[PDB]
């Protein structure tokens, strides 16, 4: 099983033994030393390469990108960046001018990340360089750098690379999958890879029975359906939040909030839903808007509200050898809201997620779609606090005397993250946001101007 | 060169990505790969050791038990012993019990994870008051020092204000995880490693060893940050490679995955403080009582200098007449914390900076005209000490806070976020001022000392060596430019070399911000005997006096003739004249008594101030940093950019620490944040939207290299302003006292505003 690749400009072949391998440590074997180690979490950006392929260019963690991944795609390297000829990128430069780098281990992630940004011409440097974690310089100086080589014109010789192209299943179409999946149920599913990697990584398991499905077009399409999007399971939680800045500008603000840029890239919309996690913030913003899933067994195919598909703590429904499809979300959703709460605003686990949304029937409460993460075992709706809700005003008052209900539709955990107390008290602090939000009063403190 | 704002020495390395690092270095094919087997108890005996399934994992060529080791089993920057690998006992969860060398460094992890390990548990010392109330502590009771008399001076004081508040831990969360390689080069070995202190390295493995200091030699090119995380967590690991590559005969190489590096290692002491401090009506201090509760750890490490120095800056930036600290160091089975930028400095003066604020509020007046009313006199019939009775003669602070208010429009703002507040009732804004003293020196007078060793080679170019090492704070870039501004050239011509302990022998760890201050000096050392010894040559030769030998700019100039630098050392090679020569620096005037804590433990202190502002979720406790505004004295600066850069990301580090940085144990004493998952520094948006840092430029008082002042620690306690902008806005909320608690996390800062806003 030979994979072949764009490696730095010059094309590479690989026998594949091993599929569960890393790029980072596939990288570093072969002495190309410049992406470093820096957690192999996917938390701090310092292993960020730059794939390329038919869709464009993007930087990504290598840590969690494993190798049949990068297969026919132009990978791009630390080492790669500087010109065939030795002259520096005009982010490169520009990072020594500005004194963007001090211990220097972080350097090769962020030029890597800001190449990419600048050969997509990228300027929302914030939520691009989220993803690359620095303790030395304070990032105002990167900052600085990134601006100053924004100016500049595009390196060439990292475009050149869209010429290129045009043991371990990797499906081609979605009924290849729905076969071999059928015929192996007890199989390791690996989409984005962004959870699974970690259990080989850090929880130093061994996964036999692997299929990749990020070589599955029709499974990562957007399509619209007469009544809503058909939002396939391929799709990356990136792409999502480029649809919905338009139908949903609500999902596409918590999306930048999910993640980093980099796991964004390749991180997906069906393995987030598929993961079943009670922190998992892809279900509780769809279920609030009130969204379907879609599972398939084959040529079976399921199709429920999404808060179903979850049954219980790291339970789900799902049948042997049936895989996520798809979801289907309606075309619009004015009154949706989404938020996340968690230490730090960017690349966090959340700690509470509420997803509020009521329709008015002109000052009076017609439906009530309120879902949470990291209240319970899993994404669910307030129940009690929904029911109380319905017939009444849309108003502070009415809103905080249903608060106590929510007591009762959920009894949160305490860890690292939030104490139960805290959990409880943001759920109920949410609801008053929600209602200030929707009557024009100032409530997001990430909107303020300095 | 010395005051150019050049670039860092591997600054093009770096961002090419051929900047090597110790996991980069290329090695034998033949290298061992080493993991620790950890603890899972947080105090116990162990009953049974079965490593037979750790012996059968795949790749493994040898484990090691303590019994395994010849000769010393310590890896203590103290005199007391820390164990590398655990004896019959474990005292916290994440403790080394045992050794694995495989092939990979995969096999070995997964190797290390195989044991069987049966424990006979004991109670645990997990919390501060269980500590306290079982005697568990260091050196046998509290440190205690007083200056004057608090308990009459606070009986009758015209205001008063009272307290307690938790300061949280910090892990340095460096890049470049702790690493180390040990070479076996013929009855001795060679150490590459990421550490602050290769002389340490060399002495430890030296002793685990059993071999003389001369048959170790550590080499130590650059860390991918260290920030006091490297100053002796480097050990374990040193010894951990020495000791296999002795066992095994072949080269061992050991770094720790970042979640066995955040388990195992050390982190910032985290302090509890109590407080009762005192003013008179005018508003002038006039007594301040305090005591320290400090979690130590499992092991001493260097909490003996850490609490030492939370002590010394007890002041923070005030004179107090009449000020007490009682500093209990308490032994927990957890992490043996260690040293962090600023070495105990920040934990002593936020419990000032606390206090006064406290006591600001508590008589109604703004707390910058308090403070203000309070600084040192400034220099120009006695001089103010210090409680611990040191002379403060250079105190610029006076002036600077009116310098830095007035560039930061400080009293426009502070009454235009007055406003907004009042327009606001689900955000609030705050800002505050901060004032940093810091003193430089070690507090172990006997470490102020630095070597260097600077070779001329024939072509006119030099070879450049001292005693401190590169952990990103620009400290080579500093040497490089001194040693040619020194010779009189290019700084071109003069290249870094890495440090070695065969090189330069017995040196102290880079730490202290006195990096640059001491190697400095070593440097200008060893350069103006070189200097000389070209001068006097050339006199001799041109026919006159050697002080009339101009060097500069890449030439020489004697008797209206001039050559070019390489032209005269060419010469004087033919001449038979040495071009290599030793440096070396020790720091004067430093003496005082550490038990009665009277002296001189500094030669002289590092001044600036903050200006921050922020903004709260009312409901949340949600916030972000808008705007800050520093003015830190570097004095005549060495590199104002590398300085610039320093007190950028040292008030990043500063504010983080207070801010989103939180340590969390169980109920059993297991880390529960040991990933970047779950322990959150701050991220590229967690930056100040609007940050503007400017250098007060005076040269230092004191003789140091080129009158430069340490900025590596002192700009780290800038954070503090940070805490107290996030209490001004929470004081915002209502009439009561907030009593935010460090770190002031987003649930930290809820609590803070509804107490303030008195809601249960
Ligand atoms: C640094 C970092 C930050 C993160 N931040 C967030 C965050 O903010 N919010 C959040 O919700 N999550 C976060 N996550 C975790 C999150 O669950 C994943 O990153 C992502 O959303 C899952 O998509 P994936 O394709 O990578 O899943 P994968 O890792 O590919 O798979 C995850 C699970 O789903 C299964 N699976 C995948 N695809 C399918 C399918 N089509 N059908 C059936 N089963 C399938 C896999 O077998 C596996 O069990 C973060 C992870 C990292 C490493
Ligand atoms: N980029 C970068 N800058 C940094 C650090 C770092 O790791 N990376 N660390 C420090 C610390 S922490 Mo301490 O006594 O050990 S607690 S000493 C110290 C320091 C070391 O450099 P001198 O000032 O001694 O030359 O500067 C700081 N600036
Ligand atoms: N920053 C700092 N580090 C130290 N390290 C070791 C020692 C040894 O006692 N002292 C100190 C000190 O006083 N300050
Ligand atoms: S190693 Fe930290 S993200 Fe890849
Ligand atoms: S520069 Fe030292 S970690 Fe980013
Ligand atoms: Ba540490």
């Amino acid at each position: 099983m030979e994979i072949a690749f764009l490696l730095n400009g010059e094309t590479r072949r690989v026998r594949i033994e091993d599929p569960t391998q890393s790029l980072l440590e596939w990288l570093r074997a072969e002495g190309l030393t410049g992406t470093k180690e820096g957690c192999n979490e996917g938390d701090c950006g310092a292993c960020t390469v730059m794939i390329r392929d038919a869709a464009g260019s993007r930087a990504v963690n290598a840590c969690l990108m494993m190798l049949p991944q990068i297969a026919g795609k132009a990978l791009r390297t630390i080492e790669g960046i500087a010109a065939p000829d030795g002259r520096l990128h005009p982010v490169q430069q520009a990072m020594i001018d500005h004194h963007g780098s001090q211990c220097g281990f972080c350097t090769p992630g962020f030029i890597v990340s800001m190449a990419a940004a600048h050969d997509r011409d990228r300027k929302d440097y914030d939520d691009l360089l989220a993803g690359n974690l620095c303790r030395c310089t304070g990032y105002a100086p990167i900052l600085r750098a990134a601006e100053a080589a924004a100016g500049e014109p595009p390196a060439d010789w990292l475009q050149a690379d869209a010429a290129f192209t045009l043991p371990a299943f990797l499906p081609e179409t979605s009924d290849a999958l729905a076969d071999w999946y059928l015929a192996h149920p007890e199989a390791t599913l690996i989409a984005g890879g962004t959870d699974v990697s970690l259990w080989v990584t850090k929880a130093l398991r061994d996964l036999p029975e692997v299929a990749f499905l990020s070589h599955c077009k029709d499974l990562a399409q957007i399509r619209e359906t007469p009544d809503g999007y058909g939002i396939g399971a391929g799709v990356t939680i990136a792409a999502l939040r480029a649809f919905a800045e338009g139908p949903h500008p609500a999902l596409a603000g918590l999306l930048r909030r999910f993640a980093s840029e980099q796991v964004r890239q390749v991180a997906t919309i069906g393995g987030n839903i598929a993961n079943g996690s009670p922190i998992g913030d892809g279900p509780p913003a769809l279920i609030a808007m009130g969204a379907s899933l879609t599972l398939r067994r084959g040529q079976e195919r399921r199709r429920m509200p999404l808060e179903d598909f979850f049954l219980e703590y790291r339970k789900q429904d799902r049948r042997p050898g049936e895989f996520v499809e798809s979801v289907t979300l309606p075309k619009s959703a004015p009154g949706l809201r989404c938020y996340k709460l968690s230490k730090r605003f960017d690349q966090d686990i959340s700690a509470v997620c509420g997803c509020l949304n009521l329709t008015l029937k002109g000052s009076k409460i017609e439906t009530a779609r309120i879902a949470f993460g990291g209240m319970a075992g899993v994404p669910k709706r307030a129940a009690a606090f929904e029911a109380a809700l319905i017939g009444q005003d849309f108003r502070e008052d009415t809103i905080a005397a249903a608060l106590p209900l929510l007591a009762q539709d959920f009894t949160p955990l305490s860890d690292m993250r939030a104490s139960a107390a805290y959990r409880m008290n943001a759920a109920q602090a949410m609801a008053l946001r929600y209602v200030r939000e929707l009557s024009g009063e100032a409530v997001a403190v990430l909107e303020v101007m300095p | 060169s010395v005051g150019k704002p050049l670039p860092h020495d591997s600054a093009r390395a770096h961002v090419t990505g051929q900047a090597r690092y110790l996991d980069d270095l290329p090695c034998p094919a033949n290298t061992l790969h080493l993991a620790f087997g950890l603890s899972t108890e947080a105090s116990a005996a162990i009953t049974g050791l079965d490593l037979e399934p750790v012996r059968e994992s795949p790749g493994v060529i040898a484990v090691f038990t303590a019994a395994d080791l010849p000769h010393d089993n310590d890896a203590s920057p103290a005199p007391s012993p820390e164990p590398v690998l655990a004896t019959g006992e474990v005292h916290f969860v994440g403790q080394p019990i045992f050794l694995v060398a495989a092939t990979s460094h995969r096999a070995a992890r997964i190797a290390a994870r195989k044991a069987r390990i049966t424990y006979a548990p004991r109670p645990a010392i997990l919390t501060l008051d269980q500590a306290l109330a079982a005697d568990s502590r260091f050196e046998g009771g509290p440190v205690i020092w007083a200056r004057g008399d608090v308990e009459t001076a606070l009986a009758g004081a015209a205001h008063l204000a009272e307290g307690c508040f938790e300061i949280g831990g910090q892990e340095h969360f460096y890049l470049e995880g702790q690493a180390a390689l040990a070479l076996p080069a013929e009855g001795g070995v060679v150490i590459h490693c990421s550490s602050q202190h290769p002389s340490e390295i060399q002495h430890k493995v030296a002793h685990a060893l059993g071999l003389a200091f001369h048959d170790v030699r550590v080499e130590m090119r650059r860390m991918g940050g260290g920030f006091g995380g490297k100053e002796s967590q480097g050990n374990h690991l040193a010894i951990a490679c020495a000791v296999a590559a002795r066992a095994t005969g072949r080269p061992c190489k050991m770094r720790y995955d970042r979640d066995d590096d955040m388990v195992i290692t050390g982190k910032r002491h985290d302090f509890r403080i109590r407080y009762r401090i005192g003013a008179d009506a005018s508003g002038k201090l006039l007594g301040a009582d305090f005591v320290h509760l400090a979690r130590c750890g499992w092991s001493a490490d260097l909490s003996l200098p850490v609490c030492d120095r939370a002590m010394l800056h007890a002041d923070g930036s005030y004179f107090v007449p009449a000020l007490r600290i009682e500093s209990h160091r308490l032994r927990t089975n957890t992490q043996s914390n260690t040293a962090f930028r600023g070495f105990g400095g920040p934990q002593g003066a936020l419990g000032m900076e606390r206090a006064i604020e406290h006591l600001a509020r508590g008589m109604g007046r703004d707390p910058a005209e308090l403070r203000a009313l309070n600084f040192y006199d400034p220099p120009e019939k006695k001089t103010q000490t210090t409680h611990y009775g040191q002379e403060v003669a250079d105190c610029v602070l006076g002036e600077l806070v009116t310098r830095l208010q007035k560039s930061a429009n400080f009293t426009t703002r502070r009454a235009e976020i007055a406003a907004w507040n009042s327009t606001n009732r689900t955000l609030a804004r705050g800002i505050a001022l901060s004032p940093v003293k810091f003193g430089i020196s070690f507090t172990l007078t006997h470490l102020n000392q630095a070597g260097a060793l600077v070779q001329i080679y024939t072509d006119g170019s030099v070879a450049l060596n001292h005693g401190g090492t590169e952990m990103g704070q620009g400290l080579h870039a500093k040497m490089v430019q001194v040693a040619a501004a020194v010779l009189g050239i290019d700084p071109v011509q003069v290249r870094i070399t890495a440090t070695d302990t065969s090189k330069v022998p017995n040196t102290s760890a880079t730490a202290a911000s006195s990096g640059a201050d001491m190697n400095g000096m070593a440097v200008k050392d060893a350069c103006e005997t070189l200097r000389g010894r070209l001068a006097g040559f050339v006199a001799a030769r041109e026919g006159c006096a050697a002080r009339d030998v101009i060097f500069d700019a890449g030439q020489v100039q004697a008797s209206g003739k001039s050559w070019r630098f390489a032209e005269i050392v060419a010469a004087a090679y033919m001449a038979r004249i040495s071009l290599s020569a030793t440096g070396f620096y020790a720091t004067p005037k430093l003496s005082w008594d550490r038990l009665r804590g009277q002296g001189r433990p500094f030669l002289y202190f590092a001044y600036g101030a903050a200006i921050t502002e922020v903004v709260i979720d009312r409901l949340t406790g949600e916030n972000r940093i808008l705007r800050t505004d520093i003015l830190h004295d570097a004095g005549a600066s060495l590199n104002p950019a590398l300085d610039i850069g320093q007190i950028e990301g040292a008030y990043v580090q500063g504010a983080g620490w207070l801010t989103t940085e939180e340590l969390v144990w169980d109920h059993c004493g297991r880390l529960m944040t040991h990933a970047p998952s779950t322990y959150k520094i701050p991220a590229f948006s967690d930056r100040p939207r609007i940050f503007n840092v400017a250098l007060w430029d005076q040269p230092n008082r004191e003789e140091t290299i080129f009158r430069s002042k340490a900025v590596g620690e002192p700009p780290f306690l800038l954070g503090i302003s940070a805490f107290l902008a996030l209490h001004d806005a929470c004081a915002a909320c209502g009439p009561h006292w907030p009593d935010l608690q460090a770190p002031a996390t987003p649930e930290a800062v809820l609590a803070a505003v509804r107490r303030a806003e008195g809601r249960a």
